[PDB]
């Protein structure tokens, strides 16, 4: 029944800062720490996600992990900094600097340790886990690197628990780093089998999104991970909260996971749409299907018409008819035949959830597992090879100790990933 | 003369709450169980309170929380409210075997806690839906022991036929393939209706666009009254759960009788129109009445019960079935002649309060088994074949222990109920 | 004793308003259906409403949307109004085929629904215009499904007769060549009226320069009533619909009986003049109250009906017919013998508050079968050569799926009735 | 049941522009895109043209398109450009300038993907279309070049609808572009095979009718486009309410068109008189017949008595008797038999809605099918041939790669629908 979620590198502790804020938003939990809502449900599945402290204060039920102190503070400064415990802050002096082999290989591992010691009194803490979450990013030093060391030792702790993992996905256009792709290759190397989901995030289709269809013209990364922290607050809120259908994480793995390989997710979130339109827009079942059901909607740089459907969830959340919810999945599945796999019967499942997000009257969360992923492998893997041949920042990894023939069989895998979508993809 | 309601999975709980809700419209019981006035569903305490003779399974606390936090908290009892924390995950490899069955010691010792209240159990039946983690899987699991301990007891089941169109749960034939392995053998009657149908009979009879399931719970829960509450109220043919079952299946595998029911009607559209007895059965022969999508025409006719609620008169009966047996297009399987069960009391339709469907003055619910169930098999058969042909998803059930030849095995058991139909289908 | 009313397309829907309206005038029934007091027409509920059983069929929702918006909305059942929601377009092609095809099986089960309401179905009568696409179109395609359904009951056609001079459909005569075609063989008998004969009705009995379909269909009405409301209520010669067909219908080919009726009298032109029966008979056989043009002095007659309502003594009635047979100048067919269906009713002719009529108290309605009626074939036959020769309009069907060879067909047969009228022209 | 309308080019723009305005007036629609009426009529058929978007916002179901977005804006700064979303809106940035070439051919064509996906979506937004109408001018470059792209893919996607267009035909008097009737012929080419009908607007003829008959001393297009409104709104609205005779717009285009080439349309409207005769005017069948077959109080610059009638519509508004409108069709039949083609038994049809329009207690569209509109056609052919031979601006146009040959069996296209007409006038 709860969860424990462990944020790292300098994106996954921004992102946090934003998922953190709107799971109290959910609860009525102010920044301070203390509850102060008004309803009923908002106290009686807290357990998920927060310990109650002596006091009626709430502690979130997670581990911020960083390499400089700096950015740790930052997020300790601002509201719902406050809430965490400072024994939540885990963190060491001197960067990694974007370096796996640092977060993972060698430096990074140092501090693992203590961050462990604490996952392990958390995990103490709770009666029952569900699972764990982790928020980083595919091309960071502690994000990826130290993160995914984190998540071997974890899941050999806890077999039994989820394991899944979102992260920012290096965009074709913005990376900084330049062997980025080498640190995602790594992960992919090491996380696909050490877990048993990632979420795939590209900014620069959120940065779409928010003009294409939000039409906005400002944003900064928290208001891009406020989108994500829709998604990922999405997920989590239904189990959590009445619903009508099947509401637990465990379950959507289940249902979402074909072959023990292929656990790779394409998010996206309906409605979402500028406030001039929504004088001009419908409140109805299919048209929340018609927003999930377009790719420009999906906060993956993919595009699941060019690949197959192997599988898609569709969570709702507010009062919604069964019979028009089964219909219009129904009609989707339909009319997009053609890109679902043959295979699999009736591959749209749903979930619905009674209680709708804080300020609309309903609201849907995409989620879905399709072989146009391979695509984002296929440009990660390519990039590397080049690299590879070259040694790019290579110095600095095989400094630290790396081996080349790690990174070979790195490379392997990534392309073992693409061989199994196109053996699926049919 | 007592039973048991067991009501596993939110789709069996909340068709629960709808029921029961129901049994207390029927006598007047309040919240807190006072009722000011049916003691084979219920134990009466020395306050007048009456306690439902049911048990609530979940397996995550939130539904049954829910009945816990409703007005319909007072009168269930707390241990017939059982929670646990985790869930099947829409997966009978949890459901049955990993999860469920921790618990399940528990849930049966509530039961047999139950059964010994009982003077003279009668039986029981089961709530559920063929495709969901606890909605079957763990709902086989309670069937193997009850088989053992109750075996001569009534073993009826109730499930949600998953939608050929919609469905939520992408390894839902898997878990329908796995259930009928171990459901056929050892329930003894398995009656199923789908929301897809329904909807099209609130959208056409009721005239709602809008269903949702607290609205096809109604309907459900209307179905089952006329069979729960209704058979053990007077009437001229007083008709019991175990005379149901006598007089329902036909062969020892299952069988499977699918529930239609008129009137089901709006109030609109009971204005200026008489039903007679006569036209509420012709309109129980209809394939827009049929709870199930599936064609009535397609198949053959092997059983067919009606059980009549309200004002209703055997001479009226009589000649609607003369009319029916011949007017009909209804083909029937030569094993059987036409000795359909007729269930008549004098208990009035109920309607809920604020419900969609009109006051009616007398009611009629038929059962029948067709031929053409077979053809929902084959669609399952596809299904099943598509996943399990790729193996999508497959690792979500083996990684709790389940087997591939299992599957397979499960399969072939469809097939060979497939192949029964098929037998049943020749004439002979 | 019961049948059915079929409304088809605007112009039978609205006649229908005005028929439905005048049968709840013959009995003081409520908008409501509530009737204080004609079940033959009427199905009872046990609020004592009564539902007259018709069908309205249009494919646009807005003339059926009118009657759900006025005051007999409460009178009809929802599902007497079955409404599509796109046009045939004035074009046979999508009305019989295309279009109407489509939405065809739900009216037939609404249908076949009151055809299982009535006991003793006597017959039906369905209300159209040659001219439209539903129609006409759609009203033939309903033809083929009902006579083969209803085979033996009352297939009574009636409908509007396209104006020489005033069509508001260029392809009219395309459609009505079609419709000659299908109608013809399946119907039993069809009448018709011209509402340029009726205007010079209204103009010249009325005295009303201004009539709009809302007066027309008010005198339509009349003679209808006279023979469905009054042709089940008491009488002398109480004569039935299949009595009707019975005694109208000489060959197996259509027949086309046309209308004519007298009284249609203006309030004061009511006063200071006494009609009997032989007058108002006298007025019958004038050209000047025919209400088709078309000559009754050119043709031959082989039909001839005289139904009466209120004050008639059928010993007038007998001296009338004796000079209408020896004084006019009234040809007829060898073939027949001057047996003419005298109906007696005693129920007196009843007028509509607010309308043009004046209170009559007796009253005289005449059909009949002239030979001048190849005349208005002829009319029609012109009118599509001329289209079918320039090919005009052509692709609104072709692209529908019609056949060039099927229009020509069309207008062969309908060539063949006008020999056929040659045919009984020549006497024998 | 319901219409998807598309505007183009600065005319096509400027005509929606009144279009709209009528439509809402008709309903009771405010500038800003609330419902204000009060009529049951004024919500119940609103479905053909607006989406009630929440709130009781009301979308009209229509795409704006041009290649300059200071047109698009001047629209969207005035009442009722409110009332229109931001979706709706699309356009490019440079121009066409009037350049067949640049707007279908190539510039424009790569905006049309864009209109094309938004119309999509309203497609789908639609329970069931009638049918689709656009605005635009036929010797435009975003008018009838780009405009006439969207269409032949429309129509590719919709076989099924109703597909017309109303558009402004080259004046003789005033032409503004110099390739204008090569615009033009361009469009015939394209447009008569992929259209179900068009519609003939001369702004010279219009010109005259605010003097002649409506003695006009001011008006701008703003009050010719007006008139021009008054007919088209005039059509649908028949469809939409409550009538007598047979109110479908896919009705009125079987019996309007004999051949499968020859639809064109002669545009007329009554009653269009000054206020001074108003006072000195009767309101009858035979006066508004009056006024439809009198040829100056036709839209186009045509003269259907040189021609020959094929069809005629003559569509009622309001409360008028049957009889009186039968009579007074047959009586013009009668008297003006020498116009009509004796193919044609009773070639004047009628529809009636009882429905007037607002502030007037009838009114009357005349639609009209003669032969006379090839001499439009003449015209413009032959001023073709002329520029055809000195290429002049074609080097606009080839430039762009427009090919001569194309333009060539344009010119024989042209002749083809003079041609037919000619076998069809006898
Ligand atoms: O959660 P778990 O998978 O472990 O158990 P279930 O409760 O069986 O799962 P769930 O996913 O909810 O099963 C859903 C199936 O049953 C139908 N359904 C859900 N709730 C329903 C209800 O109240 N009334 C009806 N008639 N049907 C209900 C869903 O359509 C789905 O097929
Ligand atoms: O709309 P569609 O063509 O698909 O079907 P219809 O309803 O048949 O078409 P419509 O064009 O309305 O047919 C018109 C013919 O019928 C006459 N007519 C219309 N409404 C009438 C009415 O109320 N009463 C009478 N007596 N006649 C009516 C028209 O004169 C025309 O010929
Ligand atoms: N969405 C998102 N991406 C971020 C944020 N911060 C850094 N990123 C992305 O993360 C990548 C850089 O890795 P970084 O987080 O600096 O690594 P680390 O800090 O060394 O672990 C780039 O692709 C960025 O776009 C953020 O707050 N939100
Ligand atoms: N009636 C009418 N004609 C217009 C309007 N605007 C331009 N026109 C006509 O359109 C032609 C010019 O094409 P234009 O619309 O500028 O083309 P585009 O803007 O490049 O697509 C000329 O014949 C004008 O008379 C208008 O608002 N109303
Ligand atoms: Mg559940
Ligand atoms: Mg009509």
């Amino acid at each position: 029944r709860e969860i424990v979620h462990i944020q790292a590198g300098q994106c996954g502790n921004q992102i946090g800062a934003k998922f953190w804020e709107v799971i109290s938003d959910e609860h009525g939990i102010d920044p301070t720490g203390s509850y102060h809502g008004d309803s009923d449900l908002q106290l009686e599945r807290i357990n998920v996600y927060y310990n109650e402290a002596a006091g009626n204060k709430y502690v979130p039920r997670a581990i911020l992990v960083d390499l400089e102190p700096g950015t740790m503070d930052s997020v300790r400064s601002g509201p719902f900094g406050q809430i965490f415990r400072p024994d939540n802050f885990v963190f060491g002096q001197s960067g990694a600097g974007n370096n796996w082999a640092k977060g993972h290989y060698t430096e990074g591992a140092e501090l693992v340790d203590s961050v462990l010691d604490v996952v392990r009194k958390e995990s103490e803490s709770c009666d029952c886990l569900q699972g764990f979450q982790l928020t980083h990013s595919l091309g960071g030093g502690t994000g990826s690197g130290m993160g995914t060391l984190l998540i071997s030792k974890i899941r050999e702790e806890y077999p039994d628990r989820i394991m899944n993992t979102f992260s920012v996905v290096p965009s074709p256009k913005v990376s900084d780093t330049v062997v980025e792709p080498y640190n995602a290759t790594l992960s992919v190397h090491q996380l696909v089998e050490n877990t048993d989901e990632t979420y795939c995030i590209d900014n620069e289709a959120l940065y779409d999104i928010c003009f294409r269809t939000l039409k906005l013209t400002t944003p900064t990364y928290g208001d891009l991970n406020h989108l994500v922290s829709a998604t990922m607050s999405g997920v989590t809120t239904c189990l959590r909260f009445p619903g009508q259908l099947n509401a637990d994480l465990r379950k959507l793995a289940v249902n979402m996971v074909p072959f023990p390989r292929l656990h790779f997710f394409m998010p996206g979130f309906a409605p979402l749409t500028s406030r001039g339109s929504q004088q001009y827009r419908a409140l109805t079942v299919p048209e929340l299907t018609q927003q999930m059901f377009d790719a420009k909607n999906m906060m993956a740089a993919c595009d699941p018409r060019h690949g197959r459907y192997l599988t898609v969830a569709a969570v709702f959340r507010g009062r919604m008819s069964m019979k028009e919810v089964d219909e219009q999945m129904l009609n989707v599945q339909n009319k997009n035949s053609s890109y679902f796999v043959e295979w699999i019967p009736n591959n749209v499942k749903t979930a619905v959830c009674d209680i709708p997000p804080r300020g609309l009257k309903m609201s849907a969360t995409f989620i879905g597992n399709s072989t146009a992923i391979q695509e984002l492998f296929k440009r990660i893997s390519e990039q590397f090879t080049a690299m590879f041949r070259r040694k790019a920042f290579l110095h600095w990894y095989t400094g630290e100790g790396m081996d080349e023939m790690e990174f070979t069989e790195a490379e392997s895998n990534m392309n073992d990933l693409v061989s199994e979508y196109q053996q699926y993809q049919d | 003369r007592e039973c048991i309601s067991i009501h596993v999975g939110q789709a069996g709980v909340q068709i629960g709450n709808a029921c029961w809700e129901l049994y207390c419209l029927e006598h007047g019981i309040q919240p807190d169980g006072q009722m000011p006035s049916f003691n084979t569903f219920f134990s009466e305490t020395g306050a007048g309170k009456h306690v439902p003779r049911a048990v609530f399974v979940d397996l995550e606390p939130t539904v049954i929380d829910e009945v816990r936090t409703g007005t319909y908290r007072q009168l269930f009892h707390p241990e017939q409210l059982i929670t646990g924390k985790e869930d099947a995950a829409n997966n009978y490899a949890r459901g049955h075997y990993t999860i469920g069955k921790e618990i399940i010691d528990l849930v049966l010792d509530r039961i047999r806690k139950l059964a010994d209240q009982c003077t003279g159990l009668q039986g029981f039946s089961v709530f559920h839906s063929f495709g969901g983690g606890t909605g079957s899987g763990f709902t086989s699991l309670l069937m193997e022991r009850l088989s053992v301990d109750y075996g001569k007891k009534s073993k009826l089941e109730f499930s949600i036929y998953p939608a050929p169109q919609v469905s939520t749960a992408v390894v839902e034939p898997y878990n329908s393939i796995l259930t009928t392995h171990t459901t056929l053998e050892h329930s003894d009657c398995a009656f199923m209706v789908d929301n897809e149908a329904i909807y099209d009979i609130c959208r056409r009879n009721l005239d709602i666009e809008r269903p949702t399931y607290t609205n096809l719970n109604r309907l459900i829960g209307q179905i089952v009254s006329s069979i729960t509450a209704s058979l053990r109220f007077d009437g001229a043919l007083n008709v019991d759960l175990t005379e149901f079952q006598t007089n329902l299946v036909p062969y020892p595998r299952g069988h499977f009788p699918l529930a239609t029911y008129a009137p089901v009607i709006s109030a609109e559209k009971a204005y200026h129109e008489q039903l007679s007895v006569a036209e509420i059965t012709n309109a129980c022969f209809e394939p827009a009445n049929q709870m199930v999508k599936c064609d009535p025409r397609h198949g053959k006719y092997m059983a067919c019960c009606l059980l009549y609620r309200g004002d209703v008169v055997p001479k009226d009966v009589n000649a609607a079935i003369a009319t029916i047996k011949t007017k009909r297009t209804i083909q029937f399987v030569d094993w059987c002649p036409t000795g359909f069960k007729v269930g008549i009391n004098y208990e009035p339709p109920t309607v809920v309060p604020g419900g969609d469907l009109a006051k009616v003055q007398r009611a009629v619910c038929m059962l029948s088994n067709t031929t053409a169930i077979a053809e929902a098999w084959a669609r399952l058969d596809h299904k099943f074949d598509l996943m399990y042909a790729k193996r999508a998803f497959v690792h979500w059930y083996v990684g709790e222990g389940m087997e591939e030849g299992e599957f397979s095995e499960a399969r072939e058991d469809m097939a060979a109920l497939e192949k029964d139909y098929e037998e049943v289908g020749v004439d002979s």
